[PDB]
């Protein structure tokens, strides 16, 4: 005969290049979006402009 | 400056022509007020004027004199009231800056003028 070799996905190193979460209601849910806001530095010049 | 003599000759032979060619002066220089503070780089400036309300309300970084005042060359300086013989006794006066034009073909020239009195029409 011969056996099954099962395998987990969180076993794997490749889990830890992205995060997991069941939605279990994501059926319904049309686009979904995310929001980011970023604030640039800036450094002081000086002169006539 | 460096070649600022030249470079004054040019601009006279500038408005010598801008008068001979009918597009007189008056059409090419808007008046701002009285400067008061500048950062300069080499060669470029970035100076700062007054634009309404009285001078001295201002504030220069001289640190000697804070305020200022108004200065003319008083070669210029042209009073009228005291010249007119208006018998006016002075109180507050108004102030203008005045062009007079002359117009013979390559015999002409320009003259300044900064006038003061209490004519509120000068015509």
């Amino acid at each position: 005969c011969s056996t099954l070799s099962l395998v987990r996905f969180l076993e794997l190193g490749l889990s830890v290049a992205c995060v997991c979460t069941k939605f279990p209601e994501l059926s319904y849910v049309a686009e979904g979006t995310i929001q980011f806001e970023v604030q640039q530095p800036m450094i002081a010049r000086d002169g006539p402009h | 400056d460096r070649r600022t003599a030249a470079r004054l000759e040019r601009f006279a032979t500038v408005l010598r022509a801008m008068i001979r060619s009918h597009v007189f002066p008056h059409r090419a220089l808007h008046v701002l007020g009285g400067l008061l503070g500048h950062v300069t780089q080499d060669r470029l400036a970035s100076v700062t004027c007054v634009a309404r309300g009285d001078q001295e309300a201002a504030r220069t970084n001289d640190m000697a004199a804070r305020r200022s005042q108004v200065h003319v060359p008083a070669c210029a300086l042209m009073d009228v009231d005291r010249e007119l013989r208006l018998g006016g006794d002075d109180g507050l006066r108004f102030a203008y800056l005045v062009f007079v034009y002359t117009q013979r073909h390559r015999r002409e020239a320009l003259r300044v003028h900064v006038a003061v009195s209490r004519l509120p029409e000068l015509g």
